[PDB]
């Protein structure tokens, strides 16, 4: 977020035409080119590989900004950390339902993967039925 | 009706209506409880929810995911199957038997795993 | 030649053209003079921006009115300078550094320019010193750091000159070094109000106040925390003097600065706000900071436009700061003071390797009660609390009790009720808190916890009233 | 003479060529008495605001200096005058002759040209005066929707005046402006029509900017007003000024700034707008005994939209000035007028600002209210306190025009704060009240007396007033 | 997303106040002749449901006055986006 | 010295004049458009002055078929529009052309529309009540003389009647006439109304001005200050009061928008035009009481979004004296005018304007049937059966109250044969102070459906 | 709706300045003069007539919207359609609530005229009793 702050303020200071929330044109295309860099290489390559964690900070949980879905857009996947969480004693914070990695199971040893396959499955369940049984008697 | 034929057409609308009623009930539910709506809402509710979950299915793709191998459902099967949620018949198994399955042997085979039939 | 002339004025920005090879440098100081009767006085300017043929961009610090197209201007060679040393201390200062008080104190003394870099990242060390202040709220949820950053977010009129106050009152009069005041943006009268009372406490003698208040063009409300900034870094940096610097309220600052850069022709940013907001604030944050061995104990308002958190000014002010105590509309509505939303606030030292496991632990429960307590808000405001659960019923006793016992009665709200403040040690902070979590005081009314101390003030509460 | 010349005009603003010696802020005359101020001087025109019918303006038209700072005439001569923000006579009374010329952008006084406020300036409202005490200097803001009487609250204000001012002492006396901003003209002319009725204009000016006025005079008449008052209180004067209202200055300079094409904010409002409310109300003040004692008294109203004190405006205003005073428009629909809230209002500088009695009086009332509105929206003792509660808002009640001096304020409050009221049935409470103060005047006045010149209840006064009360209320 | 968050309270809002509504009014009924009865575990019913109902319409008051300023800033800004970058191509 | 076309963009063209030909902000200028088809006279009105004697005019009329280099000719003054008698029971647009006859009118004196308020010395000081002889109106929503009346309600509650309603009363109880100024009006509901208006025979005393929907918005923006020219005739220079109906104002403060749009002004809040309190204030300022005459307006005021908070609702109730609305509940209930008692407004029932007993009297019957209104839905879902007897008493009082409210309308003469009529103050006040304290529940209900004062209630009384 | 995004895209391009959601100052015009030729013409030019039906798409229901507000006020009556009705059953989905015809029974027939003098207000009544449903006893 804070070096999508810093191109808007250059491209604004180069006076090229803003965007939304005055960004440039080009900031998903900034991040796109930064994200798509970390890579699994073919082992014709060396197999060497780059695994990136962008952070992203929203306000007011609104995932809905500019940035935000643009590098959502991007990623393989995501985690979801939330105040109310947080604050609850769910730490790390993170939103099951919401979260997910786009990969899966592949980035599991077998054993993982045989104990979880449908963990955060049956946790956005168990969170809908929470919900839905709040005030069932 | 015309291209989809008379039975097809009348359960996909049955399940819309039941869903979107469940859908109008939703923030009743959430601050009134249940139990504060009458018999045939009541009624509805648990049927919609059945319904909803039944939509879900274990697809080819996802078994990266889940782990689960994935389902094909015929589309006659499918009228069946819906037909008889829309009545209620399946009225009596939980709805935790409906996720993520595919026809209704599936369905029996999951309730059967849930301790229903 | 050497000397420019004014070619444009818009307002508090003024453009000066040099002849060639006498342009000078950016945040060189100019002189004007406007000698029209009424408004006669000498313009100091900033060059802001080199924008070719010979011409700069000048940012005026005192309003230009009877300013006209072709005057003389002159260059000091040299950014804007202020006075440093120990003889700032007691006197009043504008961000010129002409001592208000007493015209003319300070011309002889060593003389620092107002812009200068950062400490280097090698002589940077992080703090983790807990800052007890006697405050319940703060000290249990939001523990200042000493030689750290700490800053008062808030809206228009919730509590955040009250507390700076308060701050000043049970940090600065015990102090052993040296403070620094900056007004910035602020009331006159505030800062007339503030001159007296560190006079009547006696710790005007240990102080620097600086001010470029309100009534000021935007570009004195620009530098005025950099002059004071100035000072605090003389200080510690050549006298090893721990120091306490508190600005209220660095948001004006920021809103300086947006009105510069709409005078400078700049392309706004989000809600009109200059380009360089991020890059502003890093510069000034940066410069206000401990180095290893050398303590500056920095708090900070902040205020938040029409409550709006998200606001971007607010939003990059946050990564400054080791604790932040968010002052709240809804809590300041409840006559809770100070009004701090107790989830909202945070500090970067609340963790059990810093404070402990049993404070960790107390704060930890509070906050997931008060968590709770807010997540049910929904319910309660149509049925109220008689559908909840049992548990949840309990709970949001619970919680109500806590959220009033968070209020105190502060030493500097006397001058508004009459009733003296109170100081809670952290440790009795500490026990309290922990037998309200695990309702030990369930049965006590609700209003036996606000605005009070300790257990005694409590016990001596409920039995005024009844139990 | 230097003489420049349209070369275009539109929107209310101008731009002419030449006038090479133009200052900065200067005050230009364009054909037909129009009037502009120079806001932006570059190497090919200078740019002005029109302060006037911008529909004369034409392109070739001649333009001259004026060689003064935008200024306005001052001194005693503006005392019962309607001008417009030029300080023009509009009300047909002739010319004014002016003391003195001032400028309107003069710097308020420093942190060290001030004191701390100490002098109650009386409104004569009763709910203001016990639980939101304004001294003399300080700035109150009086804010809330629509037609919740804030026009009201502030004449009734300049009217609690006359009585100081026929002391005749400039250190009691209280010289009034009134600027109107964006007002109706009927409004205008029956608040000028109260004020001369209540014999205030012998006192007061009023600065008019009426709602068919351009952006340019609605921008410019709170300076106007503003210098106005400021002339007099370097003098060693007080002054009250009102501005009604700063919302529609506010509109009317981002509509200046807008067709200047300056890149809006928040609600489409210049970067600048905070700095042109807090530029304004910071010059009123309370001076140091150095620059002659001297203050002027701020009360800027703000028009909320649905109650909604956290807009823009309303909290940039909130934190310029001293507290504010927030009429609901429940409670002015309740009957409740003046329709002030606890719960909101507030005097932030006030407290030291009031006399003994009145303090003693309204300590307890205002937490007494505060709590009672939220029990009355949720035992014997409650029951009882709900009475109490229901008879402290009826005492608070005031009719309009009818400001209360201060000792018949103390005597009000005294009958609810000391239960005298608890006898009397809630509807009578005011008649009662108001009564029972007539009987104070016509007969045992010493009360009165005595309360003014020693600023406080003594227990013989005290309790030979509870006699006067037990006796009226038999004959009650 | 503000604004679709506000109109869903909105809805939801709405929905129960035509709930306590008709339950009030067939508490009114009953009287004539669960646990929604306000404080009376810890008639009533009537009380409690008209009591739920005048919260639901003041919840939907200031839903409503928050949605329209949300509405009105969202114009706002978006002209602000729009006639930014219009200047800047100028 | 005529100019010439220089740029063509819409609605908005450049003109070039001579150096000192320049024509003044806001002078009427012509050209032509000879393309056969489409040929016309353009009115152009001087916006800006753009510098070396270029000319921003909105054109009044669509461009099409313009041409660059079309001579245009400065008429020396702004749009200007025929006033006198000989308005009134006819038909115009905006510029002051005559729709039921063209050409009609042009010798007549004409007056420029732009014009200031009274001077600040010449307005009078204390607000006045225009007594209309409509019980509801009289009693609960008094009308300000020189004041200026919001009109809410949809279709089919009785607008069209009531607006005759007071052109009859304007003008056979105050000696007045009437201006209509359909700002963006429909142009099948302006023949509607031209034609209704004949038919009612109140369109002889009544000027129509018409600025219809299919204009550009110049029109739109300019037709509300024709018709308050004609109005500002009437009342300064023939000594008469005037009623001036405006439909839509929103319409013309949305109309200033699309101008301020056009011409390349940056917008304000909500993307109206930065000048809109100023742009209203400067209309709504002229509709005062000046000199012993009055001209009184009736604004239908458009809501967007149903937000009252928004700048163009905002700005017009800055204005508003009285809010009159119109409920298809009432009306159809048959009560005409079908005046929503507890919705409609006034600002000057008051004690100190209306005076004490008019005041205790309208509050209650406000209090009588709010309490009516709250026991609707019980008497509807569980019968009035259920009601207390004191409930029931109340029911019958405000049943009679509210059938009071209706009256026999000037206007309705021509739907029933029977004749309105014009009930004094004095009577009102007494009639439902009387009716508020019970002294009519024993007579029949349909006694109070459409009648005057007391002589027509026992009248009716009797009749049943 | 579409054939306002297509002048307003030719206006941009022309670089016509924009006002809200970036149509041009003539947006309403444009509409309002195309949609006053639907007319009944007099009998002394024939008597002819054309009767305008413009569709217009809401986004989310949003009738408060620049386009749908501009053409709702220059047409002589609404039908408000809605997909909650539409999934409901309710086919065609309008909603007779808030739809409007301004020229009312002056268009319908006696006959239709009579039978259907009760439908609007028994349907209100049916809206509002809706809630009691399940109490109907
Ligand atoms: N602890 C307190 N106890 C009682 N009253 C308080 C307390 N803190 C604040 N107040 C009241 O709130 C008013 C506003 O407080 P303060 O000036 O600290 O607010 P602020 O956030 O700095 O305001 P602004 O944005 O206007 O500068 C104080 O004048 C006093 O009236
Ligand atoms: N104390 C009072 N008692 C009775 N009536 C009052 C009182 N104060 C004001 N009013 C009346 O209430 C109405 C509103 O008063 P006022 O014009 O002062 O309010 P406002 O908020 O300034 O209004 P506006 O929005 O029109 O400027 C007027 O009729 C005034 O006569
Ligand atoms: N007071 C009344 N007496 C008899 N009929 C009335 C009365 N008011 C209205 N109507 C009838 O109701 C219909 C609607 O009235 P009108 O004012 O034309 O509505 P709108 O102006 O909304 O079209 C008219 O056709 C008229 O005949
Ligand atoms: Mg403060
Ligand atoms: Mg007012």
């Amino acid at each position: 977020s804070k070096q999508a702050d810093a191109y808007r303020a250059i491209s604004l200071l180069l006076r090229r035409p803003p965007g939304r929330e005055a960004f440039p044109g080009d900031v998903f295309y900034l991040h796109s080119r930064l994200l798509e860099r970390c890579a699994k290489l073919s082992d014709e390559l060396g197999g060497g590989s780059m695994t990136g964690l962008p952070i992203i900070e929203t306000k007011a949980n609104d995932i809905s900004a500019f940035i935000p879905t643009n590098v959502i857009s991007i990623t393989d996947g995501q985690c979801f950390l939330e105040s109310d969480l947080f604050n609850q004693g769910v730490r790390p914070a993170i939103n099951v339902g919401v979260s997910v990695s786009r990969v899966g199971g592949a980035a599991q040893i077998k054993a993982m993967k045989e104990v979880a396959g449908s963990l955060r499955l049956d946790l956005s369940q168990y969170r809908e039925l929470e919900a839905f049984a709040a005030f069932a008697s | 009706p015309a291209i989809v034929g008379d039975e097809h057409y009348r359960v996909a609308q049955e399940v819309i209506r039941i869903l979107q009623r469940y859908k109008d009930l939703q923030d009743i539910i959430a601050i009134l409880g249940i139990d504060e709506l009458s018999e045939e809402d009541k009624q509805l509710v648990n049927r919609a929810r059945r319904i909803e979950r039944f939509l879900s299915q274990n697809m080819m793709a996802a078994e990266q995911f889940t782990g689960q191998p994935g389902s094909t459902v015929p589309l006659k099967e499918t009228i069946e199957a819906f037909d008889k949620l829309t009545k209620g018949e399946f009225d009596h198994l939980p709805e935790q038997a409906f996720f993520l399955i595919g026809g209704l042997d599936d369905l029996a085979k999951k309730a059967e795993s849930l301790g229903a039939k | 030649k050497t000397a420019g002339r004014v070619v444009r004025i818009t307002g508090p920005v003024v453009d000066v053209e040099f002849p060639r090879g006498s342009v000078p440098e950016l945040f060189n100081a100019l002189h004007a003079e406007i000698t029209f009767g009424a408004l006669a006085k000498t313009l100091t300017l900033e060059v802001a921006q080199h924008l070719g043929d010979s011409l700069v961009r000048c940012i005026s610090m005192q309003p230009t009115d009877g300013l006209v197209r072709g005057v003389e201007v002159t260059d000091t060679g040299a950014s804007i300078s202020v006075p440093v040393g120990d003889g700032v201390k007691g006197h009043v200062f504008n961000a010129l550094g002409d001592c208000l008080d007493d015209p003319g104190y300070g011309k002889d003394f060593e003389h620092w320019s107002i812009h200068r870099k950062p400490p280097a990242f090698s002589d940077l060390e992080p703090r983790t010193e807990m800052l007890e202040t006697g405050l319940k709220v703060v000290d249990l949820l939001t523990p200042y750091v000493r030689g750290g950053k700490i800053a008062l977010f808030g809206g228009a009129g919730v509590g955040k000159t009250v507390l700076i106050q308060e701050m000043i009152n049970r940090i600065a009069r015990n102090f052993g070094g040296t403070s620094v005041f900056a007004g910035v943006g602020e009331r006159t009268r505030e800062g007339n109000d503030l001159w007296v009372e560190l006079a009547d406490a006696n710790v005007l003698k240990d102080t620097a106040l600086v001010f470029g208040q309100m009534d000021e063009p935007p570009g004195t409300r620009m530098r005025v925390a950099l002059s004071a900034l100035t000072m605090a870094e003389f200080f510690r940096d050549e006298q090893g003097q721990d120091v306490l610097l508190f600005i209220d309220n660095i948001f004006r600052f920021t809103q300086a600065g947006s009105e510069v850069s709409t005078l400078l022709g700049r392309m706004p940013s989000a809600v009109g706000y200059q380009p360089t907001l991020a890059d502003e604030m890093g510069e000034l944050q940066e410069r206000i900071t401990s180095t290893r061995g050398r303590s500056i104990t920095s708090m900070q308002a902040v205020y938040v436009p029409a409550d709006d958190y998200t606001d971007p000014a607010p939003a990059t002010t946050f990564a400054h700061l080791d604790a932040t105590t968010e002052l709240s509309r809804a809590v300041f509505s409840k006559g809770i003071f100070p009004a701090v939303d107790p989830l909202a606030s945070s500090s970067t030292i609340l963790d059990p390797a810093i404070v402990g496991d049993e404070h960790y632990r107390v704060a930890q429960e509070v906050i997931r009660i008060l968590q709770r307590y807010k997540d049910l808000q929904d319910i309660i405001a149509i049925l109220g609390i008689d559908e909840l659960s049992e548990e949840d019923k309990q709970l949001v006793n619970r919680a109500r009790r806590i959220e009033r016992f968070l209020s105190q009665n502060m030493m500097a709200a006397e001058q508004f009720t009459g009733q003296p403040g109170s100081t809670v040690p952290l440790k009795e902070t500490i026990e309290a808190f922990d037998k309200l979590t695990k309702g030990e005081f369930d049965h006590l009314p609700e209003q036996a916890f606000f605005l009070i101390g300790g257990l005694d003030d409590l016990a001596k509460k409920a039995e005024s009233l009844g139990a | 003479e230097e003489i420049g010349t349209v070369i275009d005009a539109g929107d209310g603003i101008a731009h002419v060529e030449g006038l090479p010696s133009v200052m900065t802020q200067e005050l230009l005359e364009f054909p037909g008495g129009v009037l502009g101020v120079a806001l932006n001087l570059d190497e090919h025109s200078v740019g002005a605001v029109i302060l006037g019918e911008f529909e004369k303006i034409e392109e070739g038209q001649q333009v001259k200096r004026t060689g003064e700072v935008l200024s306005v005439p001052v001194g005693d001569a503006f005392l019962g005058r309607v001008v417009n923000p030029l300080g023009q006579p509009i009300d047909g009374q002739g010319d004014i002759a002016a003391e003195t010329r001032r400028a309107l952008e003069l710097q308020a006084p420093s942190v060290v040209q001030r004191q701390s406020v100490s002098e109650p300036l009386q409104t004569g409202i009763k709910a203001i005066d016990a639980m939101t005490p304004i001294g003399r200097g300080q700035r109150q803001l009086i804010i809330g929707d629509r037609k919740t009487g804030k026009t009201a609250v502030c004449v009734d204000t300049i009217l609690n005046q006359r009585e100081a001012w026929l002391t005749g002492d400039p250190k009691q006396q209280v010289r009034c402006v009134y600027v109107a901003i964006g007002q109706k003209g009927t409004t205008i002319a029956s608040v000028k029509r109260a004020l001369e009725e209540g014999g205030a204009m012998e006192y007061t000016t009023i600065v008019a900017a009426p709602a068919s006025d351009a952006a340019g005079f609605k921008w410019l008449a709170p300076y106007t007003g503003s210098a106005i008052g400021q002339h007099w209180m370097y003098n060693g004067k007080h002054v009250l000024i009102v501005f009604d209202d700063l919302s529609k200055q506010a509109d009317a300079y981002r509509a200046i700034s807008l067709l200047l094409r300056r890149p809006p904010g928040r609600e489409a409002f210049p970067g600048d707008v905070f700095y042109l409310h807090s530029r304004l109300l910071e010059r009123c003040a309370k001076l140091s005994d150095e620059l002659g004692g001297g203050s002027m008294t701020g009360l800027p109203i703000i028009e909320t939209k649905a109650n909604d004190i956290s807009a823009f405006i309303p909290t940039n205003v909130i934190s310029i000035t001293d507290g504010q005073c927030f009429l609901e428009s429940d409670l002015f629909n309740q009957g409740v007028r003046p329709a002030i809230n606890v719960g909101v209002s507030v005097s932030r500088v006030g407290g030291a600002a009031q006399i003994k009695a009145m303090k003693e009086v309204a300590g307890s009332l205002r937490l007494d209210l505060s709590q009672y509105r939220e029990l009355e929206a949720f035992d014997a003792a409650s029951k009882a306190q709900l009475d109490r509660g229901a008879r402290l808002v009826e005492l608070l009640k005031q009719p309009q025009y009818s400001p209360l001096a201060v000792e018949e304020q103390v005597v009000a409050i005294f009958l609810g704060t000391q239960g005298h009221l608890d006898s009397v049935p809630v509807e009578d409470v005011q008649r009662f009240e108001s009564e029972l103060l007539e009987h104070v005047k016509a007969s045992h006045s010493d009360i009165f007396d005595g309360i003014r010149e020693t600023k406080k209840l003594s227990e013989e006064a005290e309790e030979k007033l509870v006699s006067v009360i037990n006796e009226f209320k038999k004959g009650f | 997303a503000t604004l679709r968050e506000l109109r869903g309270r909105i809805r939801s809002a709405g929905s129960i106040k035509k709930i306590t509504k008709a339950q009030e009014l067939i508490a009114t009924s009953r009287i004539a002749k669960r646990g929604l009865c306000g404080a009376y575990n810890a008639a009533s019913r009537r009380r409690a449901m008209k009591s739920a109902t005048d919260n639901a319409d003041d919840l939907i008051k200031a839903l409503t006055l928050a949605a329209n300023r949300e509405r009105q800033a969202q114009i706002t800004q978006e002209i602000s986006e729009i006639v930014g970058g219009a200047n800047a191509l100028a």
